[PDB]
């Protein structure tokens, strides 16, 4: 589990900067956001912007460091029903028996 | 073994083993705070589980079972069916709804490490409101009463750190525990305050005179509605109880206590006087007309020693009229038969 981040590219990642690009909270040109590799889902420019925060005008602010925290757990992606029991972990989306 | 050395090893440890980051963890906990309560007063919006349920049963889910809300507090709610029951109902929230509890949970696990971390900074400010009257572990104790005070006052979107905003609040639990806890018999604040410049004053007097002000230096130099009849009147309560038992005299077995004596008590020449004035007095009582006589046994005599609501139904004047003629006749009866003279009393 990696916490935060700051610049060099962002791909793969949270919901966090999905805003402060518009393209992809508004329309659907984060498929697009790719500058040229096209003509010839997570991932941004090459390197835009640099931290956590909230850009209706850059209020919300905070930079800083990026953690790399090593929390020893199993984690599980698309868990099943398996019912002898009682409906343990979960379910691959919909409901959280958890 | 002795304590505080632990209770500060205690948390030196987890401090030590988490500190908040400055900025971007203590804004991280503090963010997954208040979108807390938000969650909260929504879920509640939904619910109709009162604010104080929903917090409630989402502590319970994190911290501490059913055992939690037995012994800290009585049953009101049943261990099983009461707050399962209430989970129950948020998983029946749907994906939209069942959102904010899974924040709710998170949430209140946010208040947690935030306020583990600071138990550094509780006890910074503690080693100084030191000598008062609190234990030093006491002084930690309400300190962190206003440490935790803070996470639900603070708004991370006021970009101010947070360290600075629990200063505050901290300091301010501290001085309430000061003013409350520190003696035997308590005073408001307000004298607790008359009380520092009454002798913030007495400082500067000691400084030139020589004299040890009488009450008039240390009123005049105090202000306004300050009397010589005050400070006198002030002081008194500023000095704390004595031991009721403390080495009298040549400090050896005898104990303080056997100076002081008895009151409430009859000393035998008083109880031997209820039984001649008691009998003596009911005597005479019998060989008055039972009216006045008993309307104003009872009335004095009974409940609470108002002529006029005094006999039943009678007006005032049959009311005095056999009054100071029966008391008066029975004044002169007893004066022959000296029972009452010799004023028992």
């Amino acid at each position: 589990r990696v916490e935060y981040v700051k610049k060099e590219r962002a791909g793969l990642r949270l919901p966090l900067a999905a805003w402060v690009e518009k393209e992809a909270y508004k329309p659907g040109e984060i498929l697009a956001e790719l500058p040229e590799p096209y003509l010839f889902g997570d991932k941004i420019v090459a390197a835009i912007d640099p931290e956590e925060e909230v850009i209706a005008e850059a209020e919300g602010v905070v930079h800083l460091h990026e953690p790399a925290s090593i929390l020893v757990v199993k984690a599980r992606v698309y868990p099943f029903e398996d019912d002898v029991e009682v409906s343990t972990g979960d379910r691959v989306a919909p409901g959280d028996v958890l | 073994k002795i304590s505080t050395s632990d209770p500060v090893r205690q948390y030196l440890h987890e401090i030590g083993q988490v500190p908040l980051l400055t900025l971007e963890e203590e804004v991280e906990l503090a963010r997954k705070v208040e979108e807390g309560m938000e969650a909260i007063k929504k879920l509640s919006e939904i619910t109709g589980l009162d604010p104080d349920l929903i917090r409630e049963v989402v502590r319970a889910k994190i911290l501490g079972s059913a055992r939690v809300r037995h012994i800290p507090g009585l049953k009101e709610t049943l261990d099983p069916k009461t707050v399962e029951e209430i989970d129950q109902k948020l998983k029946s929230l749907p994906k939209e709804h069942k959102r904010y509890l899974h924040i709710a949970r998170e949430g209140e696990a946010a208040r947690q490490h935030l306020i583990e971390a600071n138990l550094r900074l509780v006890v910074s400010i503690a080693k100084k409101y030191t000598g008062r009257g609190l234990s030093f572990l006491d002084l930690i104790q309400e300190g962190n009463q206003g440490l935790i005070r803070a996470v639900e006052k603070f708004e991370y979107k006021r970009r101010f750190k947070f360290s600075t905003y629990a200063t505050w609040w901290i300091r301010q639990a501290i001085n309430r525990a000061i003013a409350d806890q520190a003696r035997t018999i308590r005073i408001p604040v307000h004298m607790v305050e008359t009380i520092n410049k009454l002798s913030r004053t007495a400082r500067q007097l000691q400084q030139e005179l020589g004299r040890e002000p009488t009450y008039e230096e240390i009123a005049e130099a105090m202000g306004p509605g300050w009397d010589a009849k005050r400070v006198e009147e002030t002081l008194k309560i500023a000095q704390e109880p004595v031991s009721l038992e403390t080495p009298i005299g040549d400090e050896k077995d005898s104990f303080y206590g056997d100076f002081i004596p008895d009151e409430h008590l009859p000393s035998p020449v008083d109880a031997a006087t209820q039984s001649l004035l008691s009998e003596e007095l009911e005597k005479a009582l019998s060989k008055l007309s039972e009216r006045e006589a008993m309307v104003l046994k009872l009335r004095k005599g009974l409940i609470d020693g108002e002529e006029v609501g005094a006999f039943f139904g009678v007006t005032r004047e049959r009311i005095r009229q056999i009054e100071n003629k029966a008391l008066r006749k029975l004044k002169y009866h007893e004066s022959r038969t000296r029972k009452l003279r010799d004023f028992l009393d």
